[PDB]
Formats: structure tokens, sequence, C-alpha cells
């Protein structure tokens, strides 16, 4: 078993160090690494440290900000990060390289903390801007979410009146680090000018609420 | 530099099905060390392949693994509902780092097959007057998910601001995402008119929106 730790949300430029406490297995035996994966992206390797300390690697795109470390007394693995970028955002993971006899590292990942994340983003806690999305025999509406920060907001239409139709899609988020996403719901060509329809956008963190008109 | 993977499969229950890895002789051509990895959402990575033919204790013997050139594959006979995951291959090079694939995301097929729903959504008038523009190009009722989105300005490919979400999962059944685009006023104004190019499955759907 691993249990990573010292993650959180930080600003591009400040530093971190993550610790990863291991149990179970003799530590100063076996190699170890980390690895991250980005939200919504794939694996990739950040660092291997040899059992002894005595050498160790990092991966082109950390280097030379993320530096591997290990106290074999205290059977822990670092992970010191320092210039953190906006591309350094993931979650990282403890990994434990699979060694033995004839130790020799055998080139597999066996063991895996559940990893800890790491947010690093310039954005400030911040109010979301609405903006309509018009229509031009089934018409489809929205309104768009844009630039807020942080998750989530909740989204409704006609303040639940109207639940039937209604798409709120996943947000998006911009290189300026804020959130944006849609809502749409999908009604009769025929009640547009007739029916009124309203979206309430509801942020918590910043305790900000708003409803905006959406029409032709 | 990652070791490149088809980003999805997909098959039939019972199916048998093969993901590649294609690395240089540095890494996957130039080692035995290339393995195999299953993730499921909100987990954590198991090996499934190691030294590129073997089972690690535990595994079911419908993964199998090989090696051609700087071309290694991971092969699962008998699809159940439960191989349904990412998977990515890693590889050891010559100065002994670590590598892994691009990933790849399997579905075994609960339904059949379902193309996109596209619509194009014009920037908002309030937002126009706010000095900025953004498309919206939402995509639903897909399946299993695994979208290119492409912008186009006019006829020219446009690589430039945007946004897109992982595919993610409906009430339905099928999938959903979003592609946002963001412009200068001027930019929406100058320019004819502005396409979104879903390629889902080998095919791409096509919408189109102009001042």
């Amino acid at each position: 078993r691993l249990v990573e730790s010292g993650g959180g949300v930080v600003q591009p430029g400040s530093s971190l160090r993550l610790s990863c406490a291991a149990s179970g297995f003799d530590f100063s035996r076996q190699g170890m690494h980390w690895v991250r994966q980005a939200p919504g992206q794939g694996l990739e390797w950040v660092a291997f440290i040899k059992y002894d300390g005595s050498e160790k690697y990092h991966a082109d795109s950390v280097w030379g900000r993320l530096s591997i470390s290990r106290d074999n007394s205290k059977d822990t693995l670092y992970l010191q990060m320092n210039s953190l970028r906006v591309e350094d955002t993931a979650t990282y993971f403890c990994v434990r390289e699979a060694g033995g006899p004839d130790y020799y590292n055998y080139h597999y990942m066996d063991v895996w903390g559940k990893g800890t994340t790491v947010t690093v983003s310039s954005a400030s806690t911040k109010g979301p801007s609405v903006f309509p999305l018009a229509p031009s025999g089934t018409a489809a509406l929205g309104c768009l979410v844009k630039d807020y920060f942080p998750e989530p907001v909740t989204v409704s239409w006609n303040s639940g009146a109207l639940t039937s139709g209604v798409h709120t899609f996943p947000a998006v988020l911009q290189s300026s680090g804020l959130y944006s996403l849609s809502s749409v719901v999908t009604v009769p060509s025929s009640s547009l000018g007739t029916q009124t329809y309203i979206c309430n956008v509801n942020h918590k963190p910043s305790n900000t609420k708003v409803d905006k008109k959406v029409e032709p | 530099s990652a070791l490149t993977q088809p980003a999805s499969v997909s098959g039939s229950p019972g199916q048998s099905i093969t993901i590649s890895c294609q690395g240089t002789s540095n890494d996957v051509g130039g080692y035995e060390s290339v393995s195999w990895y299953q993730q499921h959402p909100g987990k954590a990575p198991k090996v499934v392949i190691y030294d590129v033919s073997k089972r690690p204790s535990g595994v079911s013997n419908r993964f199998s693994g090989s090696k051609s050139g700087n071309t290694a594959s991971l092969t699962i006979s008998g699809l159940q509902a439960e191989d349904e995951g990412d998977y990515y291959c890693k590889s050891l090079t010559s100065t002994r780092r670590r590598v892994f694939g691009t990933g790849t995301k399997l579905t075994v097929l609960g339904q059949p097959k379902a193309a996109p729903s596209v619509t194009l959504f014009p920037p908002s008038s309030e937002e126009l007057q706010a000095n900025k523009a953004t498309l919206v190009c939402l995509i639903s009722d897909f399946y299993p998910g695994a979208v290119t989105v492409a912008w186009k300005a006019d006829s020219s490919p446009v690589k430039a601001g945007v946004e897109t979400t992982t595919p993610s999962k409906q009430s339905n059944n099928k999938y959903a995402a979003s592609s946002y685009l963001s412009l200068t006023p001027e930019q929406w104004k100058s320019h004819k008119s502005y396409s979104c190019q879903v390629t889902h499955e080998g095919s791409t759907v096509e919408k189109t929106v102009a001042p």
C-alpha cells in the first residue's frame, strides 16, 4: 500500500512538495516512480529513483523543475515541485517498480497509490458571465456560461419548471484558467415568442446568482 | 516523446481485438521491456502484460502480448464487459527512462453504434458587445464516445484558440461533447463562415454558421 499527500491548488510559479508513505514491503530494496495523469488525459511518466537513491531519472517535460528523492529510514518518497506551470496540473501517483532476485527491476509497475491531485491555476474565485444562445418543428436554444472559477455551478430553466429536453454539457477549461460551459433545451418551434425561457445560473463559491432571458 | 497508440478501439462481446503501440528502435524495438496497463474510471492502472508476452499472476488468459519490430501489440480474446477501459503501454528507453503510450479507449459494446447530432451556435450578441466572440459546437447522441473535432474558418483549418471537452456520458446511454472557439469580434466579422467537423468512427459530420 502507498499513500500520496502534499498536493493542492497552487499558483503558477509557486512550489509544492509531495510525499508518498510506504508500508507492507521493504522500501530500501525497491525502486520507485512518480506518474502523473492530467484530467481527461493519458498517463505520463515523471521520475524514477533507484532503491538506494544513488540514481534518479526525470522526464523531459518536467526536467529540471520536478526533483524525485527518497528517505529510506522514514520509508518515504518525495517530489519537490518548483517553477510550477499550468501544464503541471494532474493527479500524481506514487508507483512501485516490480523487482526481485535474478532487487532487480522487472520493468513493470505493480503497486499504485490512490494519487494526489495538483492544480496549478492563475485564476481567482470569480463570478460567471452568462450569455444567451438564441434559436435560429424543433428548436434548439441555450445559455452560455463563461469565465467562472472554481467548479461547479448548477443551471436550471424557468426555475426548475422546464426539465424536458435540457442538456447541460461538461465545462471546458480555457488556457486562461477559467471554466466555461453550455446548457441547451430542446423546445417546439411553436412555443417560441409564446413561452418565456429563462436559465438560472448559480455559482456557490462566489455566491453569484444570475438569470438570463433567452429569445430569438 | 510518446509511444503511438490508436485513440480508440471497440468490439462486440466475444469479439477479439488488438491494440498497437508503435515506438522507435530506442525503446519498443530495442528492448523486451514493453508492458501493458488497464485503467478503469477513477481507479489506478493495473498491469495486464509484462516483458511483452507475460501475464502477472491473477490476469485472465484472454490477454496476450506480442512484438514485431518497433510495434508491440496487446490482444484481448473474447471481450467481456469488464474489459472496457483505457489501455496504456509502457516501454523502457536507451537512457533507462520510461515512456507511456498515448492511450487507447476500448469499448465493449452495449448497444449498436450511433452517430453524433451536431449543433453550432454563432456568438451571442450580448458577447459581441462585450468585445469577445465564441463559437459553440455541441455534439450529442453518439457511441462509443470518441470524437475528433476540427474547426475551419472558411475552408482553412484553425488550430488557434480551441478547447474541446472529453466525451461525457448522458442519461440516455449515449455520449456528449462540446468544442468552443475563441475569436475576436474582428475575426468573426472578417471571415466568410466557420465550420465544425466532427469525425466519429471514420465519418465526418459538419455544420456551419456565418455573420
